């Protein structure tokens, strides 16, 4: 009775392990995939690159949105992005289709989000650090920025946008 | 009470659940109003005219994570984690130690809420560098956390002690979960210490200009998962050593069980990364390791609802239930002890799954700091440990108090339990789904009611949620408080056992047992992991501190 | 045979599956 239910149960718990462990190298691999892939270039360079938050606003790269937009390849456009409570300078951040976005970004107060609907940049804004991650939209249009990240209480309407022009 | 004087710890454990539970329905008070909030629906103007303390939507928020994830949880811990041990041992505690330790926790509650209450902390409960909350909030969180550390003395004294009457036998099995249990949290908690101590306490009193936002939230992470299986384990010890008893049946395997618990001191902490997929410094190729582990930490748990589920088909096969779903239907559906932690074990379902989702690496680009992230969470932490903290409530108040639970406050005990149940999981439909449409985490939406026009149909799943859980709450309230405040007592109910679970006997292989025991080496092992997942990272970042000024911003 | 724990680990497996490539699936639209 009880021997004999406690073999059973056993030995189906190692088949079940065992089915859950090939379950989760699966999804290892799969995921090792994406990191292969130009879709990967949302994660974050993990390079520490210091800045002054207090001084981000006045000289730098930061300092002129207007010229925050610079192609730096045949295909490539780097952007300089300022999170800051509450809003992203450019406003808008306007790049062409098809093309490679290095956005690089940094806050000169508090930690924001960045993460744009539509697409799957979704990276920290942490103050002294600058952020870097890559995207090429694939569609023309209007693309809003999101703060995801609790920064006070203009949370809520902390709202950006990119135009992808045609 | 002569009870009282036999066992002290009575007393003590008492005093844990109910400042726990207080802290629990403080913190719940704001839940609904989140909801309806995710609803798109603004009561914020009623709240703030039946408490006017509250300034703003997140200084709520606060509280309600305070609250609910930090507080009634970690007393929950440290009720269920040093008490039960010791009615296993048959041992007191140290006594005086364990006074310490509840008015640790009592003062730097009361310490912390001082800011908290009067608007100067409004930080959440990650509280993230720059944001800078005044000193007594971390003066007080330091001090209540630290108070687990006593706990952790308390049960490896009972443990030694018990080896040095007892060598050459093993570990008892809760005795063994709470040991495992506790050097784990003692690894797990350094980061925060760290955090709290070279950097925290002395920037809120103004002895460094800045923190570095970066190492902040690296040490945060180190303590910030770890903390989440810290919450469960009481649940999973109970789940284990307790829940087969009340559902008529026995423990499937004690072996298993240990093993569950041994995978946990050895994985809980090396993968914190899984909360900075999104932060910039970390190489990519740390955050690959710290998702293989997270994915492998899953594993505890896969094999946790297979153990469980088997002991609770075998007691639905004692009690007479044929058949491939009448073992359920032959299982104690009217004992709340019973159905509050299956329901809970029903809801950790979805949200393990949304956890490996998580945990995945490049998934998470899709669902950090959206709503699918509380999704998740609601589902292991206010349905699945909570769950189990109130369910437990109909042995464990009588176990310790004498009180006779009645008939219609079983009835009462039920109805909540269900409430609570179904309400988080229509609102882990709204908070998944509305993560899925890119709906943020910790914003006050209703204030903006245009924003997220896409997610009208989750919003009135998060609107019945916030109802159905008021309703669960204000019965969780007022049965809490008959039998609290009955006027009866029955000290014979103060005496009879706790209702452990019987294991079951085939042999196990007595050397996986006696291998599990080798506690100080797997206590190593953990150790020496966490140096391997950190060093690198931390020796890289220590060197390049970049301090950053501190703001306020509610 | 346990056999209602197996239907339990199968739920929890679709979940996981279903969870699990839904999330991938949009990751990728979102690519
Ligand atoms: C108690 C508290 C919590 C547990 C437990 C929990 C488990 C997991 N989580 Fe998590 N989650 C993450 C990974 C996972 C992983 C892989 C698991 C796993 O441990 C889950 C494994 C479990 C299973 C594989 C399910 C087994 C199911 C069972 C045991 C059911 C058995 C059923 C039975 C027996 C019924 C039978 C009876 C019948 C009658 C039929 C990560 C990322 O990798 C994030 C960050 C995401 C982001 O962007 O921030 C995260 C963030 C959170 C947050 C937010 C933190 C914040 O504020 O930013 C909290 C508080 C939290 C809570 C908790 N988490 N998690
Ligand atoms: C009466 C039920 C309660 C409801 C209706 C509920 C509802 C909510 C909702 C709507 C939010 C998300 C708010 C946002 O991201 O802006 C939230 C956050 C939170 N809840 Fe609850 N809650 C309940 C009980 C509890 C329980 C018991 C726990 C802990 C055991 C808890 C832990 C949390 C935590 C840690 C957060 C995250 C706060 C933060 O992001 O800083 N919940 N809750
Ligand atoms: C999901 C499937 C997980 C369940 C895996 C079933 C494994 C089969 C097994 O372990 O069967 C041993 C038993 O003794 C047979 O005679
Ligand atoms: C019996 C043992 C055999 C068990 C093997 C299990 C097979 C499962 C997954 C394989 C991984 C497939 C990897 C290919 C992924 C391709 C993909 O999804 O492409 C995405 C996108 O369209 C392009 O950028
Ligand atoms: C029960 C759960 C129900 C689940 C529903 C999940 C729905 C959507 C995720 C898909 C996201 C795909 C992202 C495309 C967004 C897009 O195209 O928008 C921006 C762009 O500006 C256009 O020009
Ligand atoms: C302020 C601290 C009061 C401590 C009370 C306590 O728990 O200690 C017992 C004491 O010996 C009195 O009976
Ligand atoms: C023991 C009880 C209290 C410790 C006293 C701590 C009091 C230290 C006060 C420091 C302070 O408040 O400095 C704030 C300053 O503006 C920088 O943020
Ligand atoms: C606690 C001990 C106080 C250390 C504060 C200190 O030495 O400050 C360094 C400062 O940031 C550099 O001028
Ligand atoms: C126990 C498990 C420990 C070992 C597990 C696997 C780690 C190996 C390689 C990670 C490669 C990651 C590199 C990803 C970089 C992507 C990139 O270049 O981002 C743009
Ligand atoms: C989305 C919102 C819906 C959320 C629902 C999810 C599942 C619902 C209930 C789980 C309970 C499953 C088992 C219930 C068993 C009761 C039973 O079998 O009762 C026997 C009878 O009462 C003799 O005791
Ligand atoms: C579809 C509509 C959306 C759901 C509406 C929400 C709640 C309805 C209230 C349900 C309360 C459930 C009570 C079940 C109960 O108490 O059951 C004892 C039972 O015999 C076994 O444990
Ligand atoms: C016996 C008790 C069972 C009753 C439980 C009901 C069961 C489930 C169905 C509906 C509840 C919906 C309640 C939501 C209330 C208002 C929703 C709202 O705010 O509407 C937004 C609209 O889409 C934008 O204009
Ligand atoms: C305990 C279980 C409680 C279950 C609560 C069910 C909520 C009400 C549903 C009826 C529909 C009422 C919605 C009608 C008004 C909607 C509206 O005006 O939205 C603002
Ligand atoms: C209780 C068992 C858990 C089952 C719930 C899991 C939800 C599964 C799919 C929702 C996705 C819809 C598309
Ligand atoms: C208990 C709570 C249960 C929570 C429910 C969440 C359930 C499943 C998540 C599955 C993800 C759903 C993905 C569907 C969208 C899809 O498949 O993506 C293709 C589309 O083109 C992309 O934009
Ligand atoms: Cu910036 Cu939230
Ligand atoms: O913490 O997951
Ligand atoms: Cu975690």
């Amino acid at each position: 009775d009880e021997h004999k239910a406690h073999k059973a149960i056993l030995a189906y718990e190692k088949g079940w392990l065992a089915f859950s462990l090939a379950m989760l190298f699966v999804f290892i691999a799969l995921i090792a995939y994406t990191l292969a892939t130009h879709t990967a270039g949302v994660i974050p360079a993990g390079k520490l690159e210091r800045v002054d938050p207090t001084t981000v606003r006045q000289e730098g790269p930061w300092a002129d949105p207007a010229q925050a937009v610079v192609q730096t390849g045949p295909n490539q456009y780097t952007v300089y992005v300022l999170a800051f409570a509450f809003g992203y300078q450019p406003n808008p951040i306007e790049v062409p289709q098809g093309a490679e976005i290095v956005f690089k970004i940094t806050s000169p107060d508090v930690i924001h989000g960045f993460h744009v609907e539509g697409t799957n940049i979704n990276v920290e804004v942490l103050p002294g650090e600058v952020s870097t991650v890559r995207y090429t939209f694939k569609r023309p249009g209007e693309y809003r920025i999101i703060c995801n990240q609790y920064c006070g209480l203009g949370h809520q309407n902390m709202f950006g946008t990119i135009v992808v022009k045609e | 009470s002569r009870v009282y004087e036999a066992y002290p710890e009575k007393k003590a454990t008492l005093y844990f659940l109910v400042l726990g539970f207080l802290a629990l329905i403080v913190g719940s008070l704001f839940g609904p109003f989140q909801a309806l909030n995710y609803g798109n629906v603004d009561a914020y103007p009623l709240l703030k005219r039946l408490l006017p303390f509250v300034q703003s939507y997140y200084q709520g928020l606060t509280l309600h994570g305070v609250l609910n994830a930090i507080v009634f949880t970690q007393l929950f811990a440290q009720a269920i984690m040093v008490y039960l041990p010791a009615r296993e041992l048959n041992m007191r505690p140290n006594m005086g130690l364990m006074w310490l330790s509840w008015w640790m926790a009592f003062i730097g509650l009361v310490v912390f809420a001082l800011p908290l209450l009067a608007n100067e902390a409004t930080v959440l409960y990650t509280f993230y560098p720059p944001l800078k909350g005044h000193w007594a909030f971390y003066l007080g969180a330091s001090v209540f956390v630290l108070s687990t550390w006593v706990s952790i003395y308390i049960v490896l004294d009972l443990w030694r002690r018990w080896k040095a009457a007892n060598p050459g036998k093993v570990t008892p099995l809760v005795t063994y979960m709470a040991v495992v249990f506790w050097l784990m949290w003692f690894l797990a908690s350094l980061g925060l210490v760290l955090e709290a101590v070279l950097f925290l306490l002395p920037w809120s009193f103004g002895l460094v200009e800045g923190v570095d936002p970066l190492v902040a939230r690296t040490l945060f992470w180190w303590t910030g998962h770890p903390i989440t299986y810290f919450w469960l384990l009481p649940a999973y010890a109970i789940i284990y050593t307790i829940l087969p008893k009340q559902a008529g049946g026995k423990l499937v395997s004690d072996p298993m069980a240990r093993l569950a618990f041994l995978l946990f001191l050895l994985l809980s902490t090396p993968v914190g990364f899984h909360h900075q997929f999104a932060d910039p410094g970390i190489d990519p190729t740390w955050k690959m390791i710290h998702s293989v582990l997270t994915l492998f930490v899953a594993v505890p748990s896969l094999m946790t609802a297979f153990t469980v589920a088997a002991s609770l088909e075998f007691a639905g096969r004692l009690r007479g239930g044929r058949g491939l779903f009448g073992w359920i239907r032959a299982l104690p559906w009217d004992n709340p002890a019973f159905v509050a932690p299956v329901l809970g074990l029903l809801g950790f379902i979805p949200g393990g799954a949304g956890g490996i989702v998580n945990a995945s690496f490049t998934l998470d680009y899709v669902v950090h700091n959206t709503a699918w992230v509380p999704g998740h969470f609601h589902l292991q932490v206010a349905s699945l440990v909570t769950l189990t903290a109130m369910g437990s409530l109909y042995w464990l108040l009588p176990n310790l108090t004498g009180k006779p639970i009645s008939d219609a406050q079983r009835r009462l005990g039920l109805a909540v339990v269900w409430l609570w149940f179904l309400g988080m999981m229509i609102m882990a439909v709204g908070l998944h789904w509305a993560g899925l449409l890119n709906v943020p985490r910790r914003a006050y939406i209703a204030q903006v009611p245009d924003a997220y026009p896409h997610a009208a149909v989750p919003m009135v799943f998060n609107v019945l949620a916030g109802i159905v859980l008021l309703v669960a709450l204000l019965l969780f309230i007022y049965g809490l408080f008959s039998v609290l405040l009955s006027r009866e007592r029955k000290p014979e109910l103060a005496e009879a056992p706790l209702p452990f679970a019987e294991v079951i006997s085939g042999p196990e292989d007595r050397r996986l047992v006696l291998a599990m025991d080798r506690i100080g080496f797997w206590f190593a092992v953990a150790a020496i992991l966490v140096v391997l997942a950190y060093g690198p990272t931390l020796v890289q970042l220590f060197g390049h501190l970049n301090p950053v000024p501190g703001w306020r911003l509610w | 045979k346990p056999k209602g724990a197996l239907a339990v680990i199968l739920v929890l497996t679709l979940t996981i599956l279903v969870f699990w490539l839904g999330v991938y699936a949009v990751f990728f639209a979102r690519g």
